[PDB]
């Protein structure tokens, strides 16, 4: 399967380098603008502000790894060592699953604000949103920890080793883990956003829009960008239970920067929470 | 470019009614007007809000008792307060948002972005 190995090498060296390079540029400019916009324009933060700021810190953590990942793919090997293998492997998964969770909590915030504009409920308080943000980081750190435990079992001390559980290790355990992570990390938050879109539509039908705009954009962005990646990560593991195996790995490679395009386009949500932040940004 | 003045503050017996006015000097058509109140030792809280389109919102504590209305021709926003109780004793203020459809989405957060406020009017609800 020499031809498929040529495709794998080209996809890593040229496709991943270019796609991650573009995401690094668009992501850094977008996230620094919305972060400095909050640091210099927002005086009194609400729940949605807290979640959006966390989403940007999550994006920026991922964007900071990209020069190392692009340099590794461009040279064909991992040379940064064991500490940087674990920190990079953590940040990539953590950015993926914290991002959909921050958007799920923003969606519930927009729904409660639609019913109770004055934010009287404890669930609608800024201090509670800070607690939920800390909960999101702890939950996602825990979801990602079995992958890190597997990585510490491999010979990372060699300095040039940094395995992907989709491609290495027991396929039976990797599949159970990857399917549980697809369910808890992707499908469950996506369903919760779908449920709250439906609750919003029912509320507005009874009373008979901006709240619908943010939730619909979140459901569309995550359905389109996370679905090919989640299908291929699971198909890559299942195929390990040949040329078919290398072809599936090439399809899997293609889907990875497509899922992380999320971190470059996420700053758009800053402009969908009704505060006229775009107008506030131009004034400064 | 608008200036606000609240008026109508007075002494009400528990269960009594009172109407406040928020009068503007400057057009008011494109402004959202929210009513806020501050009791001694407590934080400021929104009570009622009217968008430039005419949509009204009420806090849960005043929902069954207050009515907000506007007269763009006279540039006045009224707050009819029915069934007032001692716990409603506070200085009532009105604020104006030039983004007419913004304020009433999240009055307690979006009030913080506003430069146009009145001086406040004292409403005292006490028996005897
Ligand atoms: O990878 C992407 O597309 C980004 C990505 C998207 C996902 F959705 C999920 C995970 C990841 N990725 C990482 O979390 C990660 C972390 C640390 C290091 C590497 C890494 C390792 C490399 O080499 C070693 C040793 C040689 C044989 N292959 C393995 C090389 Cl060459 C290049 C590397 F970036 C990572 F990939
Ligand atoms: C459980 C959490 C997993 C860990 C991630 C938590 C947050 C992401 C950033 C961490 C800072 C670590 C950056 C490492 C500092 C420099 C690394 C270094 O010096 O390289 C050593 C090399 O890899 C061989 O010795
Ligand atoms: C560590 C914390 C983890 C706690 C575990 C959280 C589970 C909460 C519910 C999940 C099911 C998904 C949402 C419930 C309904 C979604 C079904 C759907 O697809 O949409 C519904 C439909 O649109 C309208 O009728
Ligand atoms: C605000 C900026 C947040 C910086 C995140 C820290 C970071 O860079 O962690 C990634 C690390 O390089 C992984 O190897
Ligand atoms: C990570 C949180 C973990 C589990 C959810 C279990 C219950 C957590 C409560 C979910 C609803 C919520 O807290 O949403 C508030 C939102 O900010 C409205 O302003
Ligand atoms: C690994 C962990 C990565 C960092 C996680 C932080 C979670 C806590 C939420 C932090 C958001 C703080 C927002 C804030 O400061 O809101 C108050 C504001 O200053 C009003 O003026
Ligand atoms: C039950 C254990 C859950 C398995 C979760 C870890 C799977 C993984 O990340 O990799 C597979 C590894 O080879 C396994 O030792
Ligand atoms: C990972 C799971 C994420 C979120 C689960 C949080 C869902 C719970 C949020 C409670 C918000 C609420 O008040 O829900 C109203 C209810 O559906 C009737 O109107
Ligand atoms: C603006 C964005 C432009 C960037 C473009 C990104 C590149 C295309 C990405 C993924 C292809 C989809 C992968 C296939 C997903 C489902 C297919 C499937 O199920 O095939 C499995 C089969 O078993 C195999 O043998
Ligand atoms: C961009 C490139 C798309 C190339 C995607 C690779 C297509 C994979 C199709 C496949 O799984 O076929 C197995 C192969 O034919 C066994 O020889
Ligand atoms: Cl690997």
């Amino acid at each position: 399967c020499e031809n498929w190995l040529a495709l794998e090498n080209i996809l890593e060296k040229y496709y991943l380098s270019a796609f991650y390079g573009i995401e690094f540029i668009v992501g850094m400019l977008g996230n620094f603008t919305v972060v400095f916009g909050y640091l210099f324009c927002m005086k009194n933060w609400n729940s949605s502000n807290v979640y959006l700021f966390n989403l940007s810190i999550s994006d920026l953590a991922f964007l900071c790894t990209l020069p190392m990942l692009i340099r590794s793919y461009a040279t064909g090997n991992w040379t940064y060592g064991d500490v940087l293998c674990i920190s990079n492997r953590y940040v990539l998964h953590a950015n993926l699953y914290t991002s959909i969770l921050f958007l799920t909590f923003i969606s519930i915030d927009r729904y409660l604000l639609m019913k109770f504009p004055f934010r009287e409920h404890i669930l609608q308080k800024k201090e509670f949103a800070i607690l939920i943000s800390l909960a999101v980081w702890v939950l996602v750190t825990l979801e990602v920890l079995p992958m890190l435990t597997f990585i510490t079992s491999t010979p990372i001390e060699k300095g040039d080793s940094c395995v992907d559980y989709a491609s290495s290790g027991n396929p039976k355990y990797s599949l159970i883990y990857s399917l549980c992570l697809t369910l808890l990390g992707f499908l469950i938050p996506l369903s919760v956003m779908c449920f709250f879109y439906y609750k919003m539509v029912v509320f507005l039908k009874k009373r008979s829009n901006k709240p619908l705009r943010l939730v619909v954009l979140a459901v569309v962005i995550f359905s389109v960008l996370f679905t090919p990646y989640h299908i291929m990560r699971n198909v890559r593991i299942a195929s390990r239970l040949g040329c078919s195996q290398k072809a599936i790995n090439c399809l899997y490679i293609l889907t990875r920067p497509l899922a992380f395009l999320n971190s470059a386009v996420n700053p758009i949500f800053y402009f969908l929470v009704g505060d006229h932040f775009r107008d506030m940004l131009f004034s400064k | 470019e608008v200036q606000l003045v609240e008026s109508g503050g007075g002494l009400v017996q528990p269960g009594g009614s009172l109407r406040l006015s928020c009068e503007a000097s400057g057009t008011l058509a494109n402004y959202a007007i929210g009513w806020f109140r501050q009791a001694p030792g407590k934080e400021r809280e929104g009570v009622s809000c009217i968008s430039s389109g005419g949509s009204t919102v009420y806090s849960e504590s005043v929902k069954d008792r207050f009515t907000i209305s506007r007269d763009n021709a006279k540039k006045i926003v009224y707050l009819q307060m029915n069934s007032l109780q001692p716990e409603d004793t506070a200085v009532y203020y009105c604020a104006a948002d030039p983004f007419g459809e913004r304020l009433c989405i999240d009055p307690n957060t979006f009030a913080g972005y506003l430069e146009t406020w009145g001086q406040g009017t004292q409403v005292t609800v006490s028996s005897l």
